[PDB]
This record gives structure tokens, sequence and C-alpha cells, in this order.
């Protein structure tokens, strides 16, 4: 071959572009900002789904609740007024760490991180909280916290195993009297291994992205 | 092409002609074209009656179960044939769609009736 | 049949855009009327 | 209400501070502003410690705005948060001082329950009871009514804003009535237990009335409807109780008025909260109104109703009480102070260091 040559230009305009990319990122007070009349986000001109406008207007955000508390309300318990609409058993975050936006006039953007109770089992570790923008939060008062974290676990009565398919239990069977295997044992799926978490449950902050900093 | 990012997934590419759809079940990246590149050909689905009227579906079951072990997703269509198979539960929505219909004939049938009934008041009438 | 305190929690959640309830479905396959 | 000695400002004044020219401090504070980089809470902290006029006070409140729009918000220190009051205080600016307090969101003023009982105490004696008041409602919104002596003074402001008020608005009925309740939960006392009584009527009247979206919104209250079902609750507690214990007379015309006003009256934010199944509160009255009259006569019966009235009993309350408890918060005060003054220098060592260290690298660069 040899006749491919360099493209510096190419190269001068990747990392270029890159660079300007780092230098004005833009911050969680504009990627998030919402005019409440329209119900739109002015940075992209994203109008919010039909099915959240009434709590955009009758909800909080989760740091205009922490920007009223001594240090950010560090130790205090957060639910969410989805989660005390759709499960019974206590569904909140333990605070641990929290960083607002001081670029926000209101500090009324930010980040937290906390520890994570959903219906009322409690994770090990703190990690980073989702949906951190969203017009859903409550803070739990301290009088309340009490009666409001009680619970007493169930005995869990959801199938530990069920039974094969009906196509592929005659298949094991089969196999079963082929192999000289004599048994009148039910073959039985183990459900153990393989539990579904709820579809709301909290996902993995960390791990999401981010928009990207050019404007509609 | 040379894709960036996708899974494998199981599902069926229409073959044929015009008013004469014959489907091909594959193995393929998800973001090829759907009688594009695939990787395996794991059966073949006529979903028109035979001369004895019977639609006829072939499954390659081993290769099918080594796909699924290794994190091939599954279209709906294809859940649907494995649910009638046998080798998987029924869909939810195969259910559900069953209730619906049933539900339709019910009012269909007590409409009938009522039709019926005024037809009758009209036999009373003379 | 679901238990109603789950039928009056989807009842708040979608209040304003709902249908009628359904009850349990007809044991067979209603004879096609002809 | 508190002592001379509560309200003294010797300690305070003899702690051993820096001397910074404000003029030096501000430059170097905008500069670090001007090329987003942050400042210092030791920074900001000998700025205060530095105020020397009435003047100073204005330029401090802006850089304390500023530092809290800051990356280093958060550190802002416990005793430059006291100082701010202690300082506000010395020249006269009792105004400004409640001025950031209720705009704390915007100047990060949250100041401890000792600090509280300072400015509160401060309106107390001038008779601005409107100032207190407003002191209170801000304890309040933080649920910081820990200290015994906080709650003592929050109570007689509250009862002696009450009397004098006949006409309460429901913004009014909803702030007063949680600001009763939180301080009242932590007493025992007869005066405690009726505050609660008096704070779950008040919230209960706006239940019924507003709906219970206007108590538990942007307040430190729960969001479960049934606050007259808490009140009738204390009554039939005190009644039943084993040891002795009275309701005053005057919280039980209270709950008796509401029941009978709320018995017998005369954008996309439209959302039933209560599930279908539940009964609603209004449905509840009839029943309410003969648990009342039932515990009534029960207490009446048994000699557990205080004819003395509320602001009577409390002040006696005080009195008796508050003398004791002045001598704890001073003794924890003097602590704090000695706590505080260690922390400082430490952070002034930490300062010293890395500026050290800054000329090493300087030197190897
Ligand atoms: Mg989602």
């Amino acid at each position: 071959r040899k006749k491919v040559r360099p493209r510096l230009i190419a190269e001068l305009a990747r990392r270029v572009r890159a660079l300007r990319e780092q230098r004005n990122q833009p911050r969680d007070s504009q990627l998030y900002a919402l005019d409440y009349e329209t119900l739109t986000r002015p940075h992209s001109g994203r109008r919010l789904p039909v099915r959240a406008w009434a709590d955009v207007r009758r909800e909080s955000r989760l740091l205009q609740l922490l920007a009223r508390l001594p240090l950010f309300g560090l130790g205090r318990l957060v639910t969410r007024k989805s989660w005390l609409w759709q499960h019974d058993e206590p569904c909140y975050w333990r605070l641990t760490r929290v960083r607002p936006d001081y670029t926000a006039q209101n500090l009324d953007h930010g980040r937290a991180w906390g520890i994570l109770t959903f219906k009322g089992k409690s994770e090990d570790t703190a990690r980073e909280i989702e949906q951190v923008m969203y017009h859903d939060w409550r803070l739990v008062p301290k009088h309340e916290e009490e009666a409001f974290t009680a619970f007493t676990a169930k005995p869990e009565d959801r199938l530990n195993s069920v039974p094969y398919p009906p196509l592929l239990r005659a298949m094991i069977l089969a196999e079963r009297q082929k192999n000289g295997d004599t048994s009148v044992q039910e073959p039985l799926l183990n459900l153990e291994r393989t539990r579904m978490r709820p579809w709301d449950y909290p996902a993995k902050q960390e791990t999401k992205g981010r928009a990207k900093g050019t404007p509609v | 092409k040379a894709y960036h990012g996708g899974h494998l997934t199981i599902r069926l590419a229409l073959g044929g002609c015009t008013n004469r759809p014959f489907y091909r079940i594959v193995a393929a990246h998800n973001k090829c074209p759907r009688d594009g590149r695939f990787v395996e050909q794991l059966g073949s689905y006529d979903p028109l009656p035979n001369s004895h009227g019977e639609k006829l579906v072939a499954l390659n079951l081993d290769r099918i179960r080594h796909w699924i072990g290794c994190g091939a997703h599954l279209s709906k269509p294809m859940e649907k044939l494995l649910g009638l198979s046998g080798f998987f539960p029924l869909h939810p929505m195969m259910i559900t769609n069953a209730e619906r219909l049933r539900r339709r004939r019910a009012r269909e049938v007590l409409l009938a009736s009522q039709k019926a009934e005024s037809e009758a008041k009209e036999t009373e009438a003379s | 049949q679901p238990p109603e305190r789950e039928l009056s929690r989807l009842r708040r959640l979608y209040q304003g855009n709902l249908l009628e309830e359904s009850g349990p479905p007809p044991e067979s396959m209603p004879e096609m009327p002809t | 209400l508190l002592s001379a000695a509560y309200v003294d400002s010797h300690q305070w004044e003899a702690r051993e501070k820096e001397e910074y020219h404000l003029a030096d401090l501000a430059s170097l504070m905008d500069k670090a502003y001007e090329r987003k980089l942050p400042v210092s809470s030791l920074s900001i902290s000998r700025f205060v410690d530095n105020i020397a006029s009435r003047e100073d006070l204005d330029s401090a409140e802006y850089y304390l705005y500023k530092f809290r729009h800051s990356p280093n918000c958060w550190y802002l220190r416990d005793w430059t948060i006291h100082s701010w009051i202690r300082q506000c205080l010395k020249y006269g600016a009792q105004d400004k001082a409640l001025y950031t307090l209720v705009n704390k969101v915007q100047y990060g003023i949250f100041p401890d329950n000792f600090t509280f009982n300072l400015l509160m105490d401060y309106f107390i004696k001038k008779g601005n009871y409107k100032d207190a008041l407003s002191v209170v409602f801000e304890i309040m919104m933080q649920e910081a009514f820990d200290v015994p002596s906080t709650q003592f003074l929050s109570l007689y402001v509250l009862y002696r804003c009450l009397a004098e008020k006949t006409e309460l608005t429901w913004e009014e009925e909803r702030d007063f009535g949680a600001s009763l309740l939180l301080s009242g939960l932590k007493q025992r006392n007869t005066v405690g237990l009726s505050s609660q009584l008096y704070g779950y009527a008040l919230l209960g009247k706006v239940e019924l009335q507003r709906g219970v979206r206007a108590v538990y919104h942007g307040m430190p209250l729960m969001w479960t409807p049934g606050y007259l079902d808490r009140a009738l609750q204390v009554m039939e507690r005190v009644a039943s109780s084993p040891e002795d214990l009275k309701l005053g007379r005057e919280v039980l015309d209270v709950l008796d008025g509401v029941l009978k006003v709320v018995t017998s009256p005369d954008g996309s934010a439209n959302l039933v909260e209560q599930l279908d199944t539940e009964e609603p509160e209004q449905s509840k009255l009839p029943r309410y109104l003969e648990r009342f009259q039932a515990s009534r006569s029960k207490l009446q019966e048994l000699n557990r109703v205080e004819s003395e009235s509320l602001l009577t009993l409390t002040t006696q309350l005080v009195k008796e009480k508050l003398p004791a408890c002045e001598a704890e918060d001073l003794a924890t005060y003097e602590q704090k102070l000695r706590e505080w003054h260690l922390e400082r220098v430490q952070l002034i060592q930490r300062e010293q260091e890395q500026r050290e260290k800054a000329k090493q690298e300087y030197q190897a660069l």
C-alpha cells in the first residue's frame, strides 16, 4: 500500500472539539432549568411528558428541600411521592453526602448520596441518588421518622419453584428414560436465583448518561 | 456495514413473494437489515395453511438454546411462537388478547340476543 | 381478581384517564354468533 | 426571660482573634471569585471576626452571600455563624440578623440553639413580639427545638402572641399549629400536653377547610390526613393515663370550637391524594364529635382539667425551670468556645503549612 496518507486536519479536529466540551461544560442549573408556564426546558426545548405535569406544579425537587436545611440535611430521610403512592412499605433515602450547584442563585440543583431502603429492605452501602431533578421528593419530619420507618417483614409467599414449560418438561423426562434414570419426580425450575427487582427500583446514577451542552 | 453497539437477537426474516409470506427464524445482530446479514438460521415459519391445513414451524431447539444461553434477545413474534410450541410459557399478551376476544364475543352474542328479543317484539306486533 | 386496595391504587395513579373496570372473563370462548 | 448572664458577651469578646484588615481580606476574596476559584472557610471567618462598624456588617453580608454561592459553601463554620449574630447584636443590626436568618437559603446562616435564644431574647426584652415570633417560626422550619431552653422561650412567645391575636389567618393557623406541636411534643408537663392538643386542633382546621396539602406543603409536618384524630388521641390518652396528667381548659374550648366550625360550615394541581376505599375526614366528623364529648366528660369527672390559662401556666413553668436550663446551656457554651478555639487553630496551622509548601513548590519549579 503506502499511498494511505496522514489526515492532520482530522486529528486536529477531534482533539480541538473534545477540549471545548470540557471547557464549556454546562451546569445542572442550566440543563435542568424549566419554564413552568409551558413546562418546557429552555436549554433543549424539551417539553415534559403529560403524565408529569401535575407533579411538576405540585411537588418539589430534592435540593429545593435540602437547601433550607442545616448541613444540606445530612442524616435526614427523604422519600418520593411516587413511592408513597405505589408502595405501602417504607421507601426512602438516608442522605450521606450532598453537592449543591453553587452557580444556582438558590442552590436548588445538585447531586446527593445516601443509603437506599426500598420497600422496607435496606442496602448496605451508599451510592449516588438518581432523578434528583424530579418534582417528586418529600422530606420526612424528624418527629415522624420512627413511625415512618417502622416496618415488619411478612413471610415471603412468592413461589420459589415452578413447573417447566409443557414441551421442555417432556424433553427432560424423555432424556431421563433414555439415560436409564427411572423416576417419577416432576422437573422444577428454581426461581430464587433469578428474582426481578420492581421496575421503579432506583437505578445506578453513577453509570447514567448526561445530556450534551449544545443548545437547541 | 461495520456496526458499533447492539446485541444478538432471534427474529423472523420475511421472505417469499407478494401475498405469499414466508419467514426464516435467524439469529442476527439487531442492527442488521431484516433480510440481510445474519449469524445462524434457526428454523423457518410458514404462516399459510398447507394442503392439510397446518401452519408449519421448524425450530432448531439445540441451536436456539445455545443462543439464548449467550445473551440473544427474542422478538415478540418469536416469543409468541415459542409459547405456542410449548418451549416457553405463553406470553402475557397472548393470554390478555385471548381474554379481550372472549369479552368482545360475549357482547356480540348478547347484542344478537337483544336484537332477537327486539325482533321478538316485532313478531309480537305482527 | 386483583385485590380491592390495588384497584384503588391504580384509580388514583391514572385519575382522569381511566376505562370501565372489567370483571372476570367468560369461562369458555363464547360460541361465535351466526 | 433569660438572665443577663445568659446574654452576656464577655466570653465571646475575649476570644483570641487574628487581626486582618477587612479591605485586604476583601480583595483576596474578590480575586478568587473573579477567577472562579474556591475561597477558604478561614478567610470568611477572619472577615466576620474583624467587623468593627455598622457599615462593615453590610459588606460582610455581601461576602456571606458570595460564600454561600461558592464551591465551599458547606464549610461555613459554626463559630463564624455565631460570631455573625454576635456582631449584629453588638452594633444594633438586629434587623439584619433576622433578615439573614429568614433568608437562610441565600446567606447560609443556620445558628445553633444557643444563638437562637440570644436573638429571640433580645426581641422579647424590647417588647417586639412580632420579630421574636419570626425567630420562633424559623426555629420550627429547621426543626430545632432540641435544647430545653429554646422550648420554654418558644412556648412563651407563641402563647403571648396567640392571646393578642383574636383572628388567625389560615397561614397563621398553620405556622402557629406547627410551632406549638413541635415545641409541645418535647415537653411532658401540663403545658407541653396542652400545646400538642392546641397544635393538632389548629392544623386539623386547615386540613378540613383547605385540604391536607395546605398543612404539610413546605412544612415540617406529616402528609397523612387525620390531624383532628391526633388531637382527640391526646384527650383519650390523658383521660386513661394511670399517672395524673391535666389538659388546660383553654385548649379544650379551642378543639370544641374547631369541631363545630368544620361540622357546620357556611395549573393542573387538582389531584385526589387519598385512596377511594379510605373514608374521607369530612365523613368522620360525626364520630369525632362524639369522642370529644365522651373524653371531656371523663376528664372533668376525673378532675384532670386545669382552669388556669395557658399563658399563666407557661409563665410559671418558665420561671421554675428556665433558671436551671440557663446554667446548663452556659456550661455547654463555654465548652463550645474552647472546641471552636482549638478547631480554628488547626485550620490556621494547616494554612501556614501549605503556604510554606507552596514556596517550596515554586522553588522546585
Ligand atoms: Mg424510568
